[PDB]
């Protein structure tokens, strides 16, 4: 079990740790988060009580270093930092635990939610979407735009998701205009899977990462990416059987985890009705279709 | 974006553009089978691609063989349309390619956009105008040529004949739409009006009779009365 200690909590903030969150009052004696499960990526995220503008946060993997949060009064945000001195770090974490100034990552043992949402997500790939290689963790926030959004402005702070565009020369083979536009199998399997992502896991990992950025930061371009990657699969007549089954699990846990009240803004009505009811894969997402119809039948 | 009443004059500026109408691409007769079921028999169609400024009608004849062995023909027709318009643009020299293509039905937007990805600088636009281009098969001649075709074939007509020698493209387009609206609302009457007078003939290279300016005014007035006539017959007004 790993720890993300905090130097302090100088400003009132809602702190998020994966799908959990808690309130920290201005200058409350808070020194971080303990018992974080090794083996998964994690995201620690923040919404200031005084300005819920800018949710922001850090994707990280405790196996990649010792990380702590420290408020920066100049830049005005909780910053993740790496401590290279491993002994200093252990000493700090031990003191804070002894004084019990840490909240415990509150994982229910029966609960595989976080694993199921991050199954295919790898820090290595996160660090390619979020380019800031001097750090081993990755900063995301609400307002970061995607490479594709900048096409239609600061490239250093972009989300470098894989550009999917159904009406693009990449998506459409000359001579198969109708075929490729109505059955996107070539684009999914040949261009994206074999060509860009190399395998389904890397595809699913970006899809999951897009969803999580959409959910935790209300990052709109992430939501566009999540929906595009779903639609590309659902609009392919030919998808490996294991990918469909896994897709259905992936989306099931994403829909299960989405706040009931945030559905209106994170769920694209057109994409979901198309995917569940019109697309080639309309009959292949049984779990997802069942949770969607019972939880968000309005949208449908 | 969309083409409507507000920007109606853009059609006649000097930016090359084409209207594309696909309403006569896929045409069928519906008949009873010996078993008493219903079947369709395709008949030749055409893509109506019109430069509203110059009067050029690039009339691509869609021979029924294009449908042979194909499923979902109403949907294929939009993609065939797109494929042919794209081929027409590619065949055209750069300085002749349209800057915009306006499709009369929105269902053509995605097919043509996809077929024209090689031409990102050609704007594909819908229109809110109800244009009567479906009646193009009522222009006597046009019905005759698309129905005699035995193979795919592109035919050129000036749909304005030599009118632009005497009127602007705005006025020519308005004459054309009024003629087509009339033919669409009551084809028998419309043709009666156009041909009542045997002394006025249709030139070999023309679609319409050689009316004098004064005779066009009379003709145009009679076509309005017809459209107004059918309007009352339809609505009992
Ligand atoms: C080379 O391919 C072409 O289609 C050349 N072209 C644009 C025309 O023939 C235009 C035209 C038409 Cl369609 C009808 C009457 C007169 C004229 Cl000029």
């Amino acid at each position: 079990m790993n720890t993300v200690p905090f130097t302090s909590a100088p400003i009132e903030v809602t702190i998020g740790i994966d799908q959990y969150s808690f309130n920290v009052k201005e200058n409350q004696p808070f020194h971080g988060i303990k018992d974080i499960p090794i083996g998964h990526v994690h995201v620690i995220h923040f919404q200031h009580a005084d300005n819920s503008s800018m949710r922001y946060g850090y994707w990280f993997d405790c196996r990649m270093g010792n990380f702590y949060i420290q408020y920066d009064p100049k830049d005005g945000l909780y910053k993740m930092m790496e401590e290279r001195d491993g002994a200093k770090f252990e000493n700090i974490v031990h003191n804070f635990k002894e004084r019990q100034m840490m909240v415990s990552y509150p994982k229910i043992d029966e609960d595989d939610t976080w694993y199921n949402l991050t199954e295919f997500v790898q820090m290595d790939k996160i660090r390619k979407i979020v380019r800031k290689d001097e750090n081993q963790f990755s900063y995301v926030d609400s307002s970061m735009t995607t490479v594709q959004e900048n096409e239609l402005s600061d490239p250093a702070h972009s989300l470098n998701y894989t550009v999917i565009n159904f009406k693009s020369r990449e998506a459409i083979r000359p001579g198969h205009e109708m075929e490729d536009f109505l059955d996107k199998s070539y684009y999914l399997n040949t261009v994206m899977l074999q060509g860009i992502f190399k395998n389904s896991s890397n595809y699913f990992g970006e899809l999951q990462f897009a969803f999580l950025n959409a959910m935790f930061f209300g990052n709109y371009g992430s939501s566009l990416q999540w929906h595009a990657m779903i639609e590309l699969i659902c609009s392919s007549a030919t998808v490996p059987k294991h990918m469909l089954d896994k897709l259905d699990e992936i989306l099931y846990y994403q829909i299960k985890t989405l706040p009931e009240q945030y559905s209106d803004i994170l769920l694209n009505e057109r994409v979901w009705n198309i995917c569940l009811y019109s697309s080639f894969q309309k009959n292949s997402l049984h779990n997802t279709e069942k949770i969607m119809e019972n939880k968000y039948p309005e949208l449908l | 974006g969309a083409m409507n009443s507000s920007n109606y004059a853009e059609l006649f500026n000097n930016d090359i553009k084409l209207f594309v109408d696909d309403t006569n691409v896929y045409r069928v007769t519906v008949h009873k089978t010996f078993e008493g079921n219903v079947a369709t028999k395709a008949i030749n169609g055409c893509i109506f691609t019109l430069n509203p400024k110059t009067g050029h009608l690039f009339l691509k004849i869609i021979h029924t063989s294009v449908w042979a062995g194909q499923k979902r023909l109403s949907q294929l027709a939009k993609w065939k349309t797109a494929e042919e318009v794209s081929a027409l643009v590619r065949s055209l020299p750069k300085e002749e390619q349209p800057k915009q293509i306006i499709v009369t039905r929105k269902a053509m937007l995605d097919p043509l956009e996809v077929h024209m990805l090689d031409f990102p600088n050609i704007a594909i636009r819908p229109t809110e105008l109800r244009l009567p281009f479906s009646a193009a098969m009522s222009i006597d001649k046009l019905s005759d040529v698309v129905m005699k075709a035995t193979e795919p074939q592109m035919v050129l007509f000036n749909i304005y004949d030599d009118w632009l020698d005497r009127i602007s493209s705005y006025t020519a387009f308005s004459r054309l739409t009024l003629l087509l609206r009339a033919l669409k609302t009551n084809e028998e009457s419309a043709k009666m009006i156009l041909l009542s007078d045997p002394t006025i003939t249709i030139k070999s290279y023309h679609l319409w009779p050689s009316f004098t300016d004064e005779q066009w005014i009379t003709i145009e007035s009679q076509m309005r009365d017809l459209i107004l006539t059918e309007y009352g017959r339809k609505y009992n007004v």
